[PDB]
RNA sequence: GAACUA
């Protein structure tokens, strides 16, 4: 990256996850996706970004 | 019965610079300090820690494995706050012995931690001994672990980029 | 190397029951051995115990040739002998299955079936399986038999390379990745899923191992291992199924606490005809929703990040509450509301991280809870505040480095020597010496305790600590005469029911405060009548407690709900319980132990609990002090008793939610995580006490443990736990923790 | 307690 733009960074936002979260993000998916679960009415409304924002997973 | 299989003997690849020093030995400490390590060494050490993390969050996954007689956090020694490094003290051998299999590698605030063992905790390593009172490794990093800070302070001292929620240790004599 | 038959017998005692599940070709080592069964595991997982070849000219020497414990496991009976028979039969080998599980079970008589019996052997002081394996599909008993058998691997497992993680791991993941077919390797894997989960549950609700090591978070991380290790061989079946196992049996136990009834969700919403879905065989018991909603499911997500379906799981559990009870066919089976279940859930994982890190990832629909869950501060109560002032800027001036016992007393004899209650209380229908010195040292001892509290906040466990090992030998001197000693000569209250004489006249002229259980049940008990007990005998503690509003209740709804305690309270009560009263239990003299001090007792803490579990009307001051007071009691206890003879009426095998209950220690996890707590850190301090050098002072800390255990006993009898109603029936009636207690087999 | 190497 290399970028000089530094600031403030909370705690929340200097979280990352290490790489096996892929698999277990895949499986919370697959468990959700198959056996018919679906989120809240309100929850797929946030789609106009209030969602929850999920830490970065490493490489 | 696996601790009858695999030798899970207390070991230490490190050796503390500055107790080598001392004792003038050519790399002699592993034949005298082994001692201290097979029999009597409940300490082990805790590393890659957020110096946001907090003891209560080390004290409880700590905990589950064994119940800790000292609960130390590393403070840089210019500010008397967490350097990321921790030292726990249990009761039980065993349970140091569960601490380190249990908890290697483990997200205990997530960040990988790794456990190992030492041969004691006085309140002379419990300081951070690097360029600014943290640990070296801080100083020879060159990578961008904000929840270290950030880069190291020597890449950080040269490129030209620089807390308060950080727990002042103020109970905790300046060294 | 050159192992004798001394050490063969033990190699093979050890890794010698694990043969029959691969398909003892005998004669092989365990690498070729999975070599023949597809090679489960690469050779980067392959550990030096399985490449050790059987051995030659030996054999005929082992033929001839009880078998020694383990170091950190309370071993069953059914893993013993199975262990020991497998020893008998891999020798004779120099289908295997069935007869080793087979001639195990015969063992143990005389002084499907056949492998879930032997799961439920091992799980038991029988074990009612958590989990069903019948829903498999239709027309393949093969795959039962595979899962079965998986789970009696998992359970084995745990028993002997539990200790060791990576092992355990690699042992289950060549067990799972065996290539007999595609659709076996997901059976293997909800049967090891199921086994270590249901071990962990029985192993910490029937087993004393005194080693302080939790099962449940020891199984919650042998999961999370078997997945990442899944991930590594996957790198060159996949760990997304696997995580997807484990996540829809965590599921599966949470609806079924939701639901209370054996719902089959993941049989009804289901894929296709070919899969493997959860299934519990049986509704919760409040131990195992214990166990989930405090250390297992915490454990799990804060290695997966405290990520989760949770909007999806949240849903679902709400429409699981609509339904009335469809049957209530277990006595002890807990149903909860979704709110109380995802609320103990939250609390348990905000204890591991921060409520920024858990808003973050949790939806909108959380917002409620959060809010419940997200005057959080020890204020030096009215009652201590000026003699606790002064302490308290002598502890800011120095610090904890700098705090001395005999500068302390000091400091607190002068600043508790000069004020009103004390100056008016050394004035004098008529107190004897040992009287008013017995209430002169225990208003300093319960001064310097909030003092400390309020310095510490009870924020950092190094800072309380260093202050409780410090400020022991003044406890311990402050505490010698009061001890187990009603600080009153006599029961304050005599039967009209009123108080005695000195009661009153403390209270109401001099304004010494008692804390509201040396005279409330045995006030609660006069007005049963109308129509010295453990908890009337000092506990420091249990004052303090008081002081500080520790008040911990129920849920107006019932035990559906569960903590209906205020969230600051709840916070103050679990950093109580937990840094000073619990930790202090047993703990070292000394920082750098087998040498502890004696200023918490066992209990200390169950009173202190008790104390914090009594109904708030009745643990509230009025506004006569104590003639209010009294009112108040009587007309609860007229109350309660209308209450209990209405239940006892109504009740005519009796399922436990039908019986009374006070939703004192059913409603609240707390209660029963520290009762627990109290026994496993005594057994652990003999067990290290143990270890330690013979001596004096070693044999005195091993008396001082039994009794503490015994007077652990006999308090929770006392408290009603362990059995015209009584005052402990109508203040502290909880049926479930007292079915676990009289079940688990520990007293 | 990454002192090689900064």
């Amino acid at each position: 990256s290399l970028s000089d733009l530094r600031q403030k960074r909370r705690r929340e936002e200097c979280v990352v996850l290490p790489p096996i979260m892929t698999v277990w993000r895949s499986a919370f998916s697959q468990y959700t996706k198959m056996w018919g679960l679906t989120k809240f009415a309100g929850d797929i409304e946030a789609e106009r970004e209030g969602e929850g924002p999920i830490l970065p997973p490493i490489r | 019965m696996a601790e009858y299989l695999i030798d899970l003997t207390p070991r230490m690849a490190y050796v503390d610079r500055h107790e080598l020093l001392r004792s003038l030995l050519t790399e002699k400490e592993f034949i005298e300090r082994r001692q201290e390590q097979l029999n009597k060494s409940t300490t082990v050490y805790v590393g890659n820690l957020s110096f946001y993390t907090t003891e209560d969050q080390i004290w409880e996954h700590f905990s589950r494995c064994g119940h800790i007689r000292d609960l130390v956090m590393g403070l840089s020694e210019v500010t008397r706050t967490p350097c990321g490094f921790c030292f726990v003290v249990f009761e039980s051998q065993d349970g140091a012995m569960s601490a380190v299999i249990d908890l290697h590698g483990t997200l205990l605030d997530d960040r990988v931690i790794t456990v190992s063992w030492d041969v004691g905790c006085d309140h002379t390593r419990r300081w951070g001994r690097g360029a600014h009172g943290g640990q070296v490794v801080d100083g020879v990093r060159q990578n961008l672990d904000s929840a270290r800070g950030g880069l190291g302070v020597l890449r950080r001292e040269e490129l030209g980029v620089g807390e308060d929620q950080l727990v002042h240790y103020t109970w905790i004599p300046p060294r | 190397t050159s192992y004798t038959p001394k050490q063969w017998l033990w190699f093979l005692y050890v890794t010698s029951w694990a043969r029959p599940f691969f398909t003892y070709w005998g004669r092989l080592s365990f690498d070729e051995l999975l070599k023949l069964s597809g090679s489960p595991i690469p050779p980067a997982m392959v550990s030096l115990w399985m490449g050790l070849c059987m051995p030659t000219d030996d054999v005929v020497q082992e033929l001839r040739i009880i078998y020694p414990f383990l170091p950190r496991v309370a071993e069953s009976t059914f893993g013993r002998a199975l262990r020991s028979l497998a020893v008998r039969q891999h020798i004779s080998s120099w289908a295997a299955l069935d007869v080793l599980v087979r001639d195990t079970l015969e063992v143990i008589q005389n002084s499907e079936e056949a492998l879930e019996g032997a799961f439920r052997s091992m799980l038991s002081a029988p074990l009612f399986d958590v989990k069903a394996s019948i829903p498999e599909g239709g027309t393949a008993q093969v795959l039962i038999r595979v899962a079965n058998a998986a789970r009696l691997f998992a359970a084995l497992s745990v028993e002997a390379f539990g200790r060791v993680k990576s092992e355990c791991a690699v042992l289950l993941l060549a067990h799972i990745n065996q290539r007999d077919a595609p659709e076996h390797v997901d059976a293997r894997a909800y049967g090891v899923v199921t086994g270590v989960v249901e071990y962990a549950m029985a192993y910490r609700y029937c087993r004393d191992d005194g080693t302080g090591r939790c099962p449940l978070t020891c199984a919650a991380l042998l999961l999370h291992r078997l997945v990442e290790l899944q991930g590594i061989v996957e790198k060159d079946v996949s760990a997304s199924r696997f995580a997807n196992m484990t996540v829809a049996c965590i599921q599966e136990l949470l609806f079924c606490v939701v639901a209370g009834d054996t719902v089959r969700w993941h049989r009804e919403h289901q894929p296709d005809g070919v899969s493997v879905c959860p299934t519990a065989a049986r509704t919760l018991t409040l131990h195992e929703t214990d166990c989930l909603l405090q250390v297992f499911i915490p454990a799990l997500l804060q290695q997966v990040g405290f990520e989760w379906p949770w909007s999806e799981s949240l849903r679902h559990a709400k429409m699981l509450d609509r339904a009335r009870t469809q049957h209530i066919v277990m006595e002890d089976g807990v149903r909860l509301d979704s709110r109380s279940v995802f609320e103990e859930l939250l609390v348990s994982v905000a204890r591991r991280t921060y409520g920024l890190r858990l808003r973050a990832i949790l939806p909108q629909s959380f917002d409620v809870i959060a809010e419940n869950i997200f005057s959080s501060r020890f204020a030096l109560p009215l009652y201590y505040r000026t003699a606790g002032e002064v302490l308290l800027e002598y502890f800011d001036r120095c610090g904890p480095s700098g705090i001395t016992a005999e500068e302390t007393e000091r400091v607190l004899r002068r600043a508790t020597d000069v004020q009103p209650m004390v100056v008016q209380l050394q004035a004098l229908v008529y107190f004897s010496a040992r009287e008013k010195e017995r209430l002169l040292q225990r208003y300093r001892c319960e001064v310097l305790l909030a003092s400390l509290v309020v310095y510490t906040q009870l924020r950092t466990v190094s800072v309380v600590q260093q202050l409780t090992r410090q400020l022991a030998p003044l406890f311990e001197q402050l505490l010698l005469p009061l001890a187990h000693e009603r600080t009153l000569s006599r029961c304050p209250v005599i039967a009209l029911v009123d108080l005695t004489p000195e009661f009153k006249m403390l209270v109401d002229e001099i304004h010494y405060e008692f804390y509201p259980l040396e005279w409330v049940p045995e006030a609660v008990d006069a007005h049963i009548r109308q129509e010295p007990p453990c908890f009337a005998q000092y506990s420091l503690f249990a004052a303090i407690a008081h002081q500080f509003g520790l008040v911990l209740e129920g849920n107006p709804r019932g035990f559906r709900g569960g903590d209906g305690s205020s969230s600051e309270v709840r916070t103050k009560a679990y950093r109580f319980f937990t840094l000073m009263l619990l930790n202090n239990l047993g703990d070292a003299v000394s920082s750098s132990g087998a040498s502890f001090h004696s200023v918490v007792s066992a209990c200390d803490v169950v009173v202190t609990m008790t104390q914090c579990l009594l109904p708030a009307h009745l643990s509230s001051h009025p506004r006569s002090m104590s003639n209010e007071w009294m009112r108040r009691v009587g007309e609860w206890t007229r109350s309660a008793y209308s209450k209990y003879t209405a239940y006892q009426q109504q009740v005519h095998p009796v399922p436990l939610i039908s019986l009374y209950n006070s939703l004192t220690f059913d409603s609240v996890p707390l209660a029963r995580e520290t009762i627990r707590a109290v026994r496993s850190r005594l057994l652990e301090k003999m067990s290290v006490v143990t270890a330690s050098p013979p001596g004096d002072v070693e044999t005195a800390g091993k008396q001082l443990l039994e009794q503490h255990l015994s007077s652990l006993t006999v308090t929770l009898t006392a408290v009603g736990l362990l059995p015209v109603p009584c005052a402990t029936q109508l203040l502290w009636a909880s049926p479930f923790f007292s079915h676990e207690l009289l079940h688990c087999g520990r007293y």
